[PDB]
């Protein structure tokens, strides 16, 4: 099916402390395949998965020059922003972006990104159609403005339906191996004594590509929502992932659970019980 | 591959 | 303006005693950026520690990582201390092995 390509950066303001330090990944799907740390000593765009380093040294060289440049870009935008909101430079202050594409099952394209976010929270992104802009509050307007007499949105559209989709499907064949698998989840229970009249139900989904996943918990067909306890898709390392779901049963009644898990690399959906 | 084109705000 | 982390310690494979693994803070969904993870065995600090690159959510929160190989042993208790401005004192996670 669908494949994915991310860059995340991070500028952060220090003041006094010296200087805005600017880190970014790249991804495709969920493995990361780059990365460009502003403090590295180095300052070079490096490796992260094995099926990058095949690209030769033409490219290290282009990358590191698209990436030390809008890192000096938004290290002057950390600026602007204490301007147009009124800000004290004393103070730590985030800017973050993020871009993409998303891609069916033939490489085509489907789906655009292109995003900023001030402090946590959305200061500007690219539309769906890659023709307007959607501005979060005043500040971000007059940039806003900006933005459309100069037609940026024409300049990342270009980017996101020609080269962010050509360079995905070059890394979908550099590393088929890796990035076309799907692991299915091994899937186990575990079951616990809280007192003489309760007991946890956990059921753990392990070692499966790509992240997405559902686990739920039912009684008697019965959706439980809200006594599930329910963690963060999280990492293993090696590039697989891990989601466990828990509910508290009554002594005597674990038979009325069941726990189903709905994964890519899974022909069926499973059911488990105890 | 990196974005070619970035703007100030 | 600023959310606290996540925290959860665990293995890459389910803990056998005597058998290699890699042990696990996983920190997630925090602002500002800027934190500290740290492992301990026993109360103290582990020092080789290696930890991912600073990554974000689809809705601009912070993730990291951070891992170091270890054999669990029968005897031996491990935890996790996160240092963030969202916390007064540095919160701290023990792990458990059915977590």
């Amino acid at each position: 099916g669908s494949h994915s390509m991310r860059y995340f950066s991070t500028s952060v303001s220090r003041p006094g402390r010296g200087e805005p330090r600017f880190i970014a990944v790249g991804y495709v799907d969920d493995t990361q395949f780059v990365r460009f740390d502003s403090d590295a000593a180095s300052q070079r765009m490096e490796p992260r998965a094995p099926w990058i380093e095949q690209e030769g040294p033409e490219y290290w060289d282009e990358e590191t020059g698209k990436v030390k440049a809008h890192s000096q870009t938004d290290r002057e935008n950390l600026r602007i922003a204490l301007r147009y909101y009124n800000q004290s430079e004393a103070g730590s202050h985030t800017l973050q972006m993020m871009f993409g594409c998303d891609v069916g099952s033939d490489g085509r394209f489907l789906r655009g990104y292109h995003q900023y976010a001030y402090d946590g929270k959305d200061y500007i992104a690219l539309k769906e159609d890659l023709r307007s802009w959607t501005a979060a509050d005043m500040a971000a307007q007059i940039t806003k403005r900006k933005w459309e007499a100069a037609h940026v949105a024409e300049q990342q559209r270009a980017y996101l339906e020609g080269t962010c989709v050509d360079g995905l499907r070059r890394y979908l064949e550099n590393g088929k191996e890796t990035l076309q698998r799907t692991d299915p989840p091994k899937t186990h229970m575990t079951h616990h004594p809280i007192s003489d009249h309760e007991a946890t139900l956990r059921c753990w989904a392990l070692g499966f590509y790509p992240a997405e996943i559902t686990l739920t918990w039912q009684r008697d067909g019965e959706d439980q929502t809200q006594d599930t306890e329910l963690v963060e898709t999280r990492p293993a390392g090696d590039g697989t992932f891990q989601k466990w779901a828990a509910v508290v049963v009554p002594s005597g009644e674990e038979q009325r659970y069941t726990c189903h898990v709905q994964h890519e690399g899974l022909p069926k959906p499973l059911t488990l019980r105890w | 591959n990196y974005n070619y084109r970035y703007r100030l705000f | 303006i600023q959310r606290t982390p996540k925290i959860q310690v665990y293995s890459r494979h389910p803990a056998e005693n005597g058998k290699s693994n890699f042990l696990n803070c996983y920190v997630s969904g925090f602002h500002p950026s800027d934190i500290e993870v740290d492992l301990l065995k026993n109360g103290e600090r582990i020092e080789k520690v290696e930890h991912s690159d600073l990554s974000f959510s689809k809705d601009w929160s912070f993730y990291l990582l951070y891992y170091t190989e270890f054999t669990p042993t029968e005897k031996d208790e491990y935890a996790c201390r996160v240092n963030h401005v969202t916390l007064s004192q540095p919160k701290i996670v023990k792990w458990d092995r059915d977590m």
